[PDB]
RNA sequence: UUCAAAUGAGAACUUUGAAGACUGAAGUGGGGAAAGGUUCCACGUCAACAGCAGUUGGACGUGGGUUAGUCGAUCCUAAGA
RNA sequence: AGCUUAUCACCCCGGAAUUGGUUUAUCCGGAGAUGGGGUCUUAUGGCUGGAAGAGGCCAGCACCUUUGCUGGCUCCGGUGC
RNA sequence: GUGAACAGCCUCUAGUUGAUAGAAUAAUGUAGAUAAGGGAAGUCGGCAAAAUAGAUCCGUAACUUCGGGAUAAGGAUUGGCUCUAAGGGUCGGCGAUCAACUU
């Protein structure tokens, strides 16, 4: 998993030409955070009120 | 490619350290090669011969000025230990262990400070002279 | 634009009949590096230069402020 | 001697963090003239439940505090949902991003 | 659409170049009613339109090679490439030298370690050469005045 | 240019006004020979010094 | 040079985004003089032109746009007329 | 815009060999040096006014707006053939 | 940033990504590159190419209008890392303190 994680920030990140996007900025969707944290081993019955 | 072509030519070969090893082993050897007559061919005209490096300089202060140099230290500290003949080669091999080993335990016992004790009196010799 | 020192010489500029505004800054500052107070700048608008003088204790600010002529516009901030 | 205060409501009310871990990851990985080990009556590391809280003698910064969390969240992976910010001087808090359905 | 009049300016409210602004490429309509700099203004703060911070140059590797050049590293005769004097002047190395040795003669005169009569010829000593540094000006003055209550 | 003189000015805004093509109420007419501007100009082919 | 989406009858060439590269401060940057003269900008927009293409364009059709007591000319004289 | 600030230059005292002062570069002095005090140009810098109220960096809050309004910070330094 | 350097190489800001495309990889060409042993036997002719090349040190002939020739020629070296020494300023009646790259 660690190898993975290296694998993945290699496609993500191409660093040296343009500046990754700031998050302040950005907006993600609601799901995405959901299977996340439920990865993570959280529960959502707090957010979904929200 | 073109370095490795251009200099090592069998044209442009040098002198084979095993062959140094057994001239920096015994008196008459070293005594030969720095008395050195005059020949009229010789860059240094003879004289101002390093035997490690197997080099004629002009003068002596080119000898001075080699000696005190890595290219000089490179070829002492490569010519310490045993110099890797065939015997080596095959008895790593399984082949002929027993000359190896003798050839081995010889010059641990003989011929190794036979040849650090003429090396010290050469460096002694030219540092004195020089 | 100009400063001045003297309060005679604003009261005079106050009352020079040339004048029709001026405006009172409140800035706050820090003393040499030390403590908080609160500065404050009274301009008048004449009709050459802007003058200004810079009261740093409030109780003789508001005591100029009294003082000034009750004719002329002021601004606050 | 200096104050620094952290604010953990958003996060731990949704069930996402600990204030606890993140004291206990403060409190060893903070340095002081090297290497982890040297708090010694400079630095003390406090939670509440609600409120984390930081008060150091010696060399830290909003700046430093703010690198320390940014790695806990990395680690607990939660850097792409939260951020450090500052509501007030050497007052901050944690807050999730602008996330909308 | 053509969104090319929106990024130009975009470019020019912000303050940066077209290279950097960026723009979402869902909200295309929205983009293209605009058609002024205040509409661009409310798309750039209500999220539509970002500002892409700046592309990094570190200078990790150049600090640390400059430290190793303090610590005296990199140095060699295969490093240097231009002569010595090009590296450092002796024109800028007497210069410093000598204004060092006047100001270090007009100091002891001034101070009463030594009279104006020694300082006068030490002052032309030094104009020429014999002293090559502040430590063997300070030994000559100290043989000349030892010699001198020796007299 | 860009420092121009008033004469250089009236000339080239005789021109302007001058480039354009031809009305179509001119093609409805009774008699009518003309067909297209034949005296058009363009910054790019021809120069008017 | 590439990937997806959008537009469109139609996309190797247009727009946005995601990548990869280039000019590398004696620039493929930002401004000016001479010359040009609206080529600037917007809206529509493809018959002809852009040695392939074209939904695009310095093209085509219609409009908008150049604000000075302090920048310049204007004034002075130079070689000269 | 106000106050202050300089190399050169100049003024008063005084009268110099045991010749002294001095530039990286050697010139200056009884036609008055060194030294002590002072005067001037104010390019140039410093403080204040202009001026933080501007601009910049962040945080928000209306979310029904084709302009919606608040809060914080904006400090102190260092170095060179 | 390297470096003596506005050289050459890479990068930040800003700008561009324009020059008809696709599939294969025959000869002949255009632009380059390498080659055993021999090394000018080639050719009108060493054309062209190769080799040399920066910086430190040693050393440098005839001739000379005494100014040069001269980088003559010909030789020893060059990395990295850890150290040593030397080279300065400001204050205190030798010390405290600060700082740069040059050997
Ligand atoms: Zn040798």
């Amino acid at each position: 998993r660690q190898k993975t994680m290296i694998a993945e920030a290699r496609n993500r990140k191409s660093l040296k030409n343009k500046a990754i996007m700031p998050r302040s900025k950005l907006t993600k969707s609601f799901g995405k955070m959901e299977e996340h944290m439920s990865t993570l081993g959280h529960d959502m019955s707090a957010l979904q009120d929200k | 490619g073109r370095y490795s072509v251009k200099r090592y030519k069998t044209k442009r070969r040098t002198r084979d350290l095993d062959l140094i090893y057994n001239d920096l082993s015994t008196k008459e050897s070293v005594q030969k090669l720095l008395n050195q007559p005059l020949d009229e061919t010789k860059p240094g005209l003879g004289q101002h011969y390093c035997i490690h490096c197997a080099k004629y300089m002009e003068t002596a202060i080119a000898l001075k000025t080699h000696l005190k140099g890595k290219v000089h230290k490179r070829r002492v500290k490569e010519l310490r230990g045993v110099p890797y003949t065939q015997e080596v080669s095959d008895a790593a091999a399984g082949y002929n262990l027993n000359k190896f080993l003798n050839r081995v335990q010889e010059i641990t016992q003989s011929v190794g400070p036979e040849k650090e004790s003429n090396e010290a009196l050469l460096k002694e010799h030219l540092d004195s002279t020089l | 634009a100009r400063e001045i020192t003297d309060i005679k010489q604003f009261l005079e500029l106050t009352r020079r009949a040339d004048v029709k505004t001026a405006t009172v800054k409140i800035n706050k500052k820090l003393n040499k590096a030390g403590k908080p107070f609160r500065q404050t700048k009274f301009k008048v608008r004449g009709s050459s230069s802007l003058y200004t003088l810079v009261i740093n204790d409030a109780g003789k600010a508001k005591k100029l402020i009294q003082s000034l002529p009750p004719t002329l516009k002021v601004n606050r901030l | 001697a200096k104050t620094f205060t952290v604010d953990v409501s958003s996060p731990t009310e949704n069930g996402v963090f600990d204030p606890a871990s993140y004291a206990k990851y403060l409190i060893d990985h903070i340095k002081v003239e090297g290497a982890v080990g040297n708090l010694g009556n400079a630095v003390t590391v406090t939670e509440d439940g609600t409120v984390v809280t930081v008060v150091s003698t010696a060399k830290f910064s909003g700046k430093y505090l703010k690198y320390l969390t940014k790695k806990y969240l990395k680690k607990n992976q939660l850097r792409d949902w939260i951020r450090f910010v500052s509501t007030k001087t050497n007052e901050y808090r944690l807050a999730f991003y602008q996330v909308t359905p | 659409a053509n969104l090319r009049t929106q990024k130009r300016l975009a470019a020019s409210v912000v303050g940066v170049g077209k290279r950097k602004v960026w723009l979402d490429p869902n909200e295309t309509s929205e983009i293209a009613q605009a058609n002024s700099r205040n509409a661009i203004r409310k798309l750039v703060k209500n999220g539509t339109i970002v500002k892409k911070a700046v592309t990094v140059h570190s200078k990790s590797r150049t600090r640390a090679h400059a430290q190793s050049k303090r610590e005296g590293r990199h140095s060699g005769y295969g490093k240097r490439k231009g002569t010595r004097e090009a590296r450092l002047p002796s024109q800028v190395v007497w210069i410093r030298r000598l204004r060092v040795l006047r100001r270090l003669l007009a100091k002891y005169r001034d101070a009463g370690k030594i009279d104006k009569h020694l300082y006068h010829v030490l002052y032309k000593e030094s104009k020429g050469n014999a002293f090559k540094h502040k430590r063997a000006l300070v030994e000559h003055i100290i043989q000349a005045k030892a010699d001198a209550q020796r007299e | 240019a860009a420092q121009k003189s008033f004469r250089i000015k009236q000339k080239m805004a005789k021109a302007k006004k001058q480039n354009r093509p031809l009305p179509q109420w001119i093609r409805l007419r009774t008699n009518n020979t003309i067909r297209y501007n034949a005296k058009r100009r363009n910054w790019r082919r021809t120069k008017m010094n």
